[PDB]
């Protein structure tokens, strides 16, 4: 398992060394930068759902996608597309408290990108999905936490692409 | 002996049409047209 304070000390476990200064530092940001993180999730957990119906709104609908035959026309498509994104939100946002990409890439990126493939889902069309819920989570979050919540949104993306 | 006019030779124009110049404003103009909202309707959302 990986974590940002948990990343330090497995680096410090492999070289066997006691904690250094730089380690030190590293976790001390971490613990710095805790609350304003901890304050944003909690507030984009409260306004999860409103989230995800702007991004479908600015991006995926009243488009091709959603009219006849665009992988959305019917109902479970429709469904799922919403999951997908709440999904998307939950892992990111669960990776965004911990502070360290490596968590999204274990769970929400392992084997999404052949899936996706072989299902047909537009990639392009994801990730400008992701896009729009990086706007609307930054305006909710605000600069300082929606910028650190934009880093892992966007690493969610480039997995994607 | 020979034949001066042996006989008037069709020739295959080397220039196509629909890449001349009026043809292609329409042709682009009928496809786009055709491709954006129709005018006098009642269902447009509907339509691929
Ligand atoms: C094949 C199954 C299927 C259906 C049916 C379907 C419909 C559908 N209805 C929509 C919107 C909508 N649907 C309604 C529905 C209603 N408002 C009312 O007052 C009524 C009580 C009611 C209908 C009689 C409204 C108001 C919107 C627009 C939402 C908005 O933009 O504010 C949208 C989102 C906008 C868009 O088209 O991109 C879809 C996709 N999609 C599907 O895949």
């Amino acid at each position: 398992m990986q974590d940002a304070i948990t990343a330090v000390i497995n680096a410090s476990d492999v070289q066997g060394k006691y904690l250094d200064t730089a380690a030190m530092e590293k976790l001390k940001a971490y613990f710095a930068t805790g609350e304003l993180r901890v304050r944003a999730a909690s507030v984009i957990s409260a306004n999860a759902a409103n989230i995800v119906k702007e991004a479908v709104a600015k991006s995926l609908l009243y488009s091709d996608i959603t009219r006849p035959g665009g992988n959305m026309y019917t109902t479970r498509r429709y469904a799922a597309c919403i999951r997908d994104l709440d999904y998307y939100l939950r892992y990111a946002t669960y990776a965004m408290l911990a502070g360290d990409p490596s968590i999204l890439d274990e769970r929400v990126l392992n084997g999404l990108k052949e899936t996706y493939n072989s299902l047909g889902v537009p990639i392009a069309a994801t990730v400008q999905a992701i896009q729009a819920m990086k706007e609307v989570t930054a305006s909710l979050v605000g600069a300082d936490a929606g910028k650190e919540m934009g880093i892992y949104f966007d690493y969610i993306c480039s997995g994607l692409s | 002996d020979a034949i001066v006019v042996p006989s008037f030779a069709p020739v295959k124009p080397r220039l196509d049409n629909t890449k001349l110049p009026l043809l292609s404003r329409a042709i682009a103009e009928q496809e786009a047209k055709a491709r954006q909202a129709d005018p006098s309707k009642p269902r447009f959302i509907e339509l691929g």
